[PDB]
């Protein structure tokens, strides 16, 4: 194939939580929601990631408790039969834009924005390829390409041609954290908390692979001293032999 | 083919005695750090190229394949892609 | 060492016992030490680190 | 402002200089080549975007690492 | 246009061919094809392409209106298929197939 | 006499386990039939407890894996260590296999665990390929689909079985419920075969790696084997351990990832990495049918080597040629495996099938003609 | 080379203090920590494995 | 394949002049390749005896021969489990490497095959 | 003795396996069988509760109980097999019993 029927491969970029004995920034976790809920929520969903599950790794309970009380979902019906609205719980999973994908289509020019909560793992590169996809829209498209309409050029898709336009610009979220909102930082942050979206026991997996690393490891150890010992008498035989 | 033991099946054998001590009394690593050079290197050296000769060649055919490839789907690989198709 | 021998490895009774009491304590400690370490290589990044801010 | 953009420009004038030539020069004869009458029906429209990735590619190597360094 | 209707789980291609495109197909000499119908065979009405739009290669779905002889484009192997659903190009050894179907209203059809 | 011995059930044991008589000159690639066993159980337990949380129904099943990572308590543990250690089984089989062939395990006397062996190695593919289908990602349907669809090839009846499989006239709901009730069924099946190969074997015992009897010198199953083959089932724990806790998703594929969708085709549908030699073997034949045939006949060769391997010697540990015949036939069957994974293009295409005539010809020309002329030169030479 | 009662030679692997209980006690504190990190390890793994069973973040919400 | 085979074929090749001339050296170096003779063997030693042939032909064996295999098995068996080598005296000269068990099993086999052939026979 | 106490054990995995298939309907006997059936557990002391939302997996009988059920009713059959060929192997040691309760070693048929 061309390389842009493959895209263009992303860069391995030096995130926090590559490294055997590395877990994620939790600050830029944090940082990364308030993109996701000022800019992606737009368009897409994050369906497989209730309230708790922000809740001790970005945000305390009463803040996840206060993001899930400013929604109205559907409760049981009442005693007539009529349907009701309740105020969200932490059990609830956070509310996506668009009631089904055809209206999520008629929205974008036909387009369908994916969830993104399984983005990170659905795509060949990761976190560096959303990194490497939001960055990288360049000004003008490569003199020659012809874009079919409702379409952008971004070379790290396949084919080049997204239905995605660029959107992240320097200052459209404002961190509460003083950090200065650019498009790379925005992006590495989007990136990590879409990366933790994806496999949250991220961390708890890195600590736990450790531990059985180093007891592997002693087992694997003695286990070679045991067999050399046991195996001694065998290796160490001898024999005469006097032809009858 | 094979019996059990008493009458493993071996034809008699006679004349030779076996010797062996203890796995207490002897040391598990005796002479491990002369093994684990020069008796791994004589191992390995005699069987290198069993390994070598098959591995080299394939690895050339394959990259000679992957390199024509990426050259025939680039712009100057046009025509030549063109007369392959 | 004779001693040692005759309390704790002689009777496999009293050798599987030393040998589970001692898989009790490591088991413990190793936690704790693990969960030490894992702790000052991520300093700064974890929930625990940021917490205090909220 | 975003550090990323000053890091690319000074990979493109550096490091990466032979292949933003490359793609330059790509442009110069796409755009001569789309000025002149009937090219509309030609056969085969050139693009440049074979030589771009032989730039991106270069200056995201000469870059990530920076990059994420100050952020 | 051509639209994409879910029948048994497999797409269905409708192709609502103009004037132009219809003489497209009926261009093509019957002996080149590996698969030899006219477009005759396929349809029952001239402007209504309906096919199961599975490729015949492996059973990817191709893409409609790209490929080389501006029909359908498998993007899996690269096989063409044609403006009557005729293989072309490709790994792909039959033409797309035509599922039952009959018009019960002149602007209805059963599949 | 000793209980172990006495008693009907303990001796049973006690035969296979215990006293029964080993060479003592078995090297490591003996221990790959404990890793198997190993796998097996790791397979089933993994398994069984992935069948509590999964549901079979197609409009549930991603989402209970889904659910499995990321609400069931080490969910995500089970999962990754399910569909892991699904690439070791096949790591260790080629493995084992290979050690088989190398060392004339198929020759008399054991033609017989040899012949079940290559069952094993069958059931094994279905049952890997039906718990991929499972997860219900684009990879698992379009897998399904493509797979199936080659049953059509059988002439006649084809089609009419493909929809008695499906259940329907697609991969859907039907076909997905009979698939986890045959996924779960099938390592049962797998385990009994296994079992079938060891009783089969024991009449002879194990080869060795010279090729010659043992029945001279032999050595109790335990402790020597025993205590060989914890270095390495620790050794296999710590690959265990990088993959399914550093690197979980090294072997696998993203677009599974996605939920199925009948209507968009993925990118590109490569089968998970231990099927591609086959896969390369069938896309090197042009019909359809003679794909489906060389593909199956490419396991199923295997049954020949009893009869086209004409030594006086058994194994390869001696045999000059033999080995480089035999190093040259191991990496076509990786090269194989990389052609079954890059697209079908130039200059691949020719090279596939190049490479498909060398994995045929290993079984009918050279090894027939290679272990023939070794007979000659052992003869002549040592005279 | 003909005389059985000449033991060859084992000299390159004789331990000299064989016969104390030193020497015993070694190999069983080897043999020990194996079976104590088994132990450890089997612990370790049945606790987790299993609370795969116990109610899940869905049903405890 | 048959000891038989084996034996018939080589001395075809050892009768044409030509094709002795090409194929005795290559045989040599063949057996210093295999490397058998590092682990004490003799070349017959190597036959696979899993056979009712086989079997029959070493209960043929003279009982010295038959104590003398017995012994070399061992001791390769040894040097193979512990990856040694022979050296010295357990190295196999060419000179000793005596084709002790071809003679019968050749016998052995001449009655079976010949068994064979007159089941088969028909009246004229 | 010994395939009759195989046997004993067949019994009970032929009880545990017919209960668990009784609550794989999920009507309301399947249900409430389940729910009084695995409060006996709650009998054991000190630890019975606990056991009991183990099983379970939550604190009734719902979803969990009813998809971990069915794991175990497809494998139960599978285990009640293999005790089944133990008895068999057991038995064959001294044979069948007869209705004489004499030996048979005297007068046996294929
Ligand atoms: C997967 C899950 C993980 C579990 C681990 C199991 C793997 C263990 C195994 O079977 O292989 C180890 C295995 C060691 O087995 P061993 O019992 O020492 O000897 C078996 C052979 O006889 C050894 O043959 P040898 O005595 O002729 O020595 C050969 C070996 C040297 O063997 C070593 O000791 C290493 O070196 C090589 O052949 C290297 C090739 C040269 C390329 C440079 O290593 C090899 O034999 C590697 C060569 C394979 C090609
Ligand atoms: C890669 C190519 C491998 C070629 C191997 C050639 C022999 C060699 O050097 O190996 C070392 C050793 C040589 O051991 P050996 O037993 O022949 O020699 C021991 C030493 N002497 C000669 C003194 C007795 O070979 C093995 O151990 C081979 C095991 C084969 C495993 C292959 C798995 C591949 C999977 C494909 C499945 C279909
Ligand atoms: C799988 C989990 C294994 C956990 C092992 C628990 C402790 C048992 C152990 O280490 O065995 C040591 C013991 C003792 O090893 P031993 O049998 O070599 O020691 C006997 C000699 N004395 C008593 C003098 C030390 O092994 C057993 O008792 C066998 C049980 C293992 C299963
Ligand atoms: C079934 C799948 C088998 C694969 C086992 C590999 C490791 C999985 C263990 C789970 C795990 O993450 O355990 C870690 C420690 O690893 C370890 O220490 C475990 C590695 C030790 C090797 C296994 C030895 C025996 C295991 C098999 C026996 C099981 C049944 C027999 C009764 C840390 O977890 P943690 O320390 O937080 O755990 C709480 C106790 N503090
Ligand atoms: C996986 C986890 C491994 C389990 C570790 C077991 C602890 C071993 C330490 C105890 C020990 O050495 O004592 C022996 C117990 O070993 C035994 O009795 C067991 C020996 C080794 C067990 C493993 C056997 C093969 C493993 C490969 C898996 C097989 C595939 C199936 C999944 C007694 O025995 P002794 O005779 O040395 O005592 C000599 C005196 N009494
Ligand atoms: C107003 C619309 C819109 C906004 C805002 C938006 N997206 Fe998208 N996004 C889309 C659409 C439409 C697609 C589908 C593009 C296509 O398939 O051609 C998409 C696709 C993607 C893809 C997948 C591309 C692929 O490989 O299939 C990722 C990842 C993504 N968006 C992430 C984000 C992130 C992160 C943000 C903001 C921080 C974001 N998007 C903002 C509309 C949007
Ligand atoms: C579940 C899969 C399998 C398991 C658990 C298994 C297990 C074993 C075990 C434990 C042994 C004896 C120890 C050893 O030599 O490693 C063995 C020997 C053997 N197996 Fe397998 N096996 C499996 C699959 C296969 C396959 C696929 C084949 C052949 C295609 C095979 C052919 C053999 C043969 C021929 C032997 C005898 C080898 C010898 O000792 O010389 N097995 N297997
Ligand atoms: C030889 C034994 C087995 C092999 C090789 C095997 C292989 C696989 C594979 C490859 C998958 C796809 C994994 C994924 O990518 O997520 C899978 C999934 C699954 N397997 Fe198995 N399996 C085996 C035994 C079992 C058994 C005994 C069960 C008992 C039910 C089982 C239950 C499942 C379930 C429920 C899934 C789907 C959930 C999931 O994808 O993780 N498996 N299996
Ligand atoms: C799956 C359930 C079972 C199967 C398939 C099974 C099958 C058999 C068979 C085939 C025999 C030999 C023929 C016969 O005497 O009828 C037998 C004998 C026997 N079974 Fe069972 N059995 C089962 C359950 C049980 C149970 C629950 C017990 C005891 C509680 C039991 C105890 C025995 C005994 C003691 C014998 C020897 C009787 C004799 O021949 O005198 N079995 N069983
Ligand atoms: C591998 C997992 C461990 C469980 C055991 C595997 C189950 C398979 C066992 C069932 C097959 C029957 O197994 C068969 O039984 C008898 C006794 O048990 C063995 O018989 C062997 O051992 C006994 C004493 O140990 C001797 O009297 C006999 O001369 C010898 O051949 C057979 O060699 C074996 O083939
Ligand atoms: C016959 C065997 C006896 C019965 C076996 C008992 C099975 C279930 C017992 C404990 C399961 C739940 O018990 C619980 O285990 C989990 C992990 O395993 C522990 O959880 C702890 O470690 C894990 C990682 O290891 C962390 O994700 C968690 O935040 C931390 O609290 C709890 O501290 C313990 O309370
Ligand atoms: S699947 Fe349609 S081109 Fe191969």
């Amino acid at each position: 194939m061309t390389a842009a029927e493959h895209g263009l491969h992303p860069a391995e970029y030096p995130w926090p939580q590559n490294g055997m004995l590395s877990t994620f920034d939790h600050a830029s976790l944090r940082r990364g929601y308030q993109v996701y809920k000022e800019v992606c929520a737009a368009c897409h969903s994050l369906d497989r990631i209730a309230w708790r599950n922000l809740v001790g790794v970005t945000h305390t309970t009463d803040e996840a408790k206060a993001f899930a009380e400013e929604l109205e979902y559907d409760d049981e019906p009442d005693d007539e039969g009529n349907p009701r609205k309740r105020p969200g719980k932490l059990a609830d999973y956070i509310p996506g834009p668009y009631p089904n994908e055809q209206a999520a289509r008629a929205a974008n020019q036909g387009a369908l924005p994916p969830d993104l909560s399984l983005i990170a793992k659905a795509r060949h590169g990761g976190a560096d390829y959303i990194f490497a996809l939001l960055t990288g829209y360049p000004d003008e498209p490569p003199a020659g390409v012809v874009l079919a309409p409702g379409m952008n050029y971004n070379p790290y898709f396949p084919g080049g041609g997204i239905g995605m336009a660029r959107t992240l610009f320097d200052g459209v979220v404002e961190y509460e954290d003083g950090t200065p909102a650019t498009t790379s930082q925005m992006a590495k942050d989007v990136a990590a908390f879409l990366t933790w979206a994806a496999e949250p026991e991220h961390d708890e997996r890195k600590k736990l692979g450790l531990k059985a690393i180093i007891v592997i490891s002693a087992m694997l150890g003695l286990s070679v001293y045991i067999k050399k010992f046991k195996w001694s008498p065998i290796k160490n035989r001898k024999f005469i032999y006097n032809p009858p | 083919y094979m019996g059990w033991w008493g009458h493993m099946g071996s034809p008699p054998q006679k004349g030779i005695a076996g010797y062996t001590i203890s796995p207490f009394a002897a040391r598990p690593f005796a002479g491990v750090v002369h093994a684990a050079i020069f008796n791994t290197f004589r191992r390995t050296k005699n069987q290198a190229l069993f390994v070598i000769l098959p591995v080299s060649f394939f690895y050339y055919v394959w990259t000679q394949a992957s390199e024509k490839n990426e050259w025939l789907y680039t712009k100057a690989g046009r025509h030549e892609l063109a007369k392959a198709l | 060492a004779t001693t040692f021998y005759n309390v704790f490895v002689k009777r496999n009774s009293a050798f599987v016992a030393t040998i589970l009491a001692s898989a009790f304590v490591f088991d413990m400690t190793f936690e704790t030490a693990i969960d030490n370490f894992w702790d000052r290589i991520n300093a700064g990044k974890q929930w625990k680190d940021i917490r205090h801010k909220y | 402002p975003d550090p990323a953009i000053a890091l690319h420009e000074a990979a493109a004038e550096g490091p990466c200089h032979d292949f933003k030539h490359h793609f330059d020069e790509c442009v110069e004869r796409v755009t001569k080549a789309q000025e002149a009458e009937d090219y509309d029906h030609a056969e085969y429209k050139e693009d440049c975007v074979e030589e771009f990735f032989h730039l991106q590619h270069c200056i995201n190597d000469n870059t990530a690492d920076k990059l994420f360094r100050v952020l | 246009k051509n639209v994409i209707i879910k029948w048994r789980g497999k797409p269905i291609f409708i192709r609502h061919r103009t004037s132009e495109e219809i003489e497209e197909a009926n261009e093509v000499n019957v002996a080149t094809l590996r698969d030899p119908q006219t477009d005759d065979e396929r349809v029952q009405k001239p402007e209504w392409l309906v096919m199961i739009g599975v490729c015949t290669h492996l059973g990817c779905v191709p893409i409609g209106e790209a490929g080389d002889f501006g029909g359908w484009f498998c993007p899996c192997h690269g096989s063409h298929y044609d403006i009557s659903g005729r293989i072309r190009r490709g790994p792909a050894p039959l033409n797309l197939e035509i599922p039952e179907y009959d018009f019960a209203d002149a602007e209805t059809l059963v599949i | 006499m000793a209980l172990r011995k006495k008693n009907s059930l303990l001796n049973m044991a006690n035969s296979y386990v215990l006293d029964s008589p080993q060479p003592s000159n078995l090297n490591y690639f003996w221990n790959f039939g404990s890793l198997l066993a190993l796998c097996l159980v790791i397979q089933l337990a993994t398994g069984i407890t992935l069948a509590m949380h999964y549901t079979s129904h197609a409009s549930l099943a991603f989402d209970s894996v889904e659910h499995i990572m990321r609400d069931v308590n080490f969910g995500w543990f089970i999962r990754y260590a399910h569909a892991n250690t699904a690439s070791f089984f096949f790591i260790c089989i080629y493995a084992h296999m290979g050690r088989n062939i190398y060392y004339g395990s198929y020759k008399t006397p054991r033609v017989l665990p040899w012949s079940i062996g290559v069952i094993i190695f069958l059931l094994l593919i279905i049952t890997a390929f039906m718990g991929y289908v499972l997860v219900f990602g684009q990879m698992s349907l379009w897998g399904a689909t493509v797979i199936c669809n080659l049953v059509s090839a059988i002439p006649w009846l084809g089609e009419d079985i493909v929809h008695f499989l499906w259940g329907g006239f697609s991969v859907g709901n039907p076909t997905l419920q009979r698939f986890f009730a045959l996924h779960y069924l099938m390592p049962f099946v797998l385990a009994v075969f296994a079992l079938l190969h060891l009783i089969a074997l024991h009449t002879a015992g194990s080869s060795n790696p010279l090729g010659i009897t043992s029945n001279v010198d032999k050595l109790s199953m335990h402790p020597y084997y025993s205590f060989k083959d914890l270095i390495t089932v620790f050794a296999f724990l710590l690959m265990f351990t990088l993959f399914v806790f550093f690197s979980p998703d090294k072997l696998g594929h993203p677009d599974n990832y996605i939920p199925a969708n009948p209507m968009v085709t993925p990118a590109s549908i490569v089968p998970e990495w231990y099927l591609l030699p086959f896969y390369a073997i069938l896309r090197a034949i042009p019909d359809k049918l003679g794909g489906v045939i060389a593909m199956v006949a490419a396991i199923l060769i295997l049954l020949i080597l009893p009869i086209v391997d004409r030594s006086i010697i058994r194994g390869n540990a001696f045999k000059p040629i033999s080995k480089l015949l035999f190093g040259f036939f191991i990496c076509n069957f990786l090269l194989l495996g990389v052609l079954g994974q890059v697209h079908i293009e130039p200059p691949f295409i020719v090279l596939g099938q190049i490479c498909t005539i060398f994995y045929f010809s290993y079984f009918l020309i050279l090894l027939p003609m290679v272990s023939t002329i070794e007979n000659i030169f052992f003869y002549i030479g040592s005279l | 080379g003909k005389s059985t009662y000449k033991i060859p030679d084992f000299t390159p692997y004789l331990k000299k203090d064989r016969n104390t209980d030193a020497n015993r006690l070694f190999s069983y504190f080897m043999i020990g920590s194996f079976g104590m990190l088994s132990a450890a390890g089997a612990k370790a793994t049945v606790q987790d494995f299993l609370s795969n069973m116990s109610a899940s973040a869905d049903v405890l919400a | 394949a048959s000891i038989t085979s084996v034996v018939k074929t080589s001395e075809l090749i050892l009768k044409s002049p030509l094709l002795s001339k090409i194929v005795v050296p290559l045989a040599k170096t063949y057996v210093k390749f295999s490397g058998y003779r590092q682990l004490g063997f003799k070349m017959n030693d190597l036959i696979i005896e899993e056979t009712p042939n086989m079997q029959l032909a070493l209960r043929r064996l003279p009982p010295t021969e038959s104590y003398d295999r017995v012994y070399r098995l061992i001791r390769a068996t040894q040097f193979s489990l512990s990856h040694k080598l022979a050296t010295g005296n357990d190295i196999t000269k060419p000179e000793e490497d005596d084709h002790y068990l071809i003679p019968y099993i050749l016998d052995v086999e001449a009655e079976a095959f010949e068994k064979d052939a007159l089941d088969n026979l028909e009246v004229v």
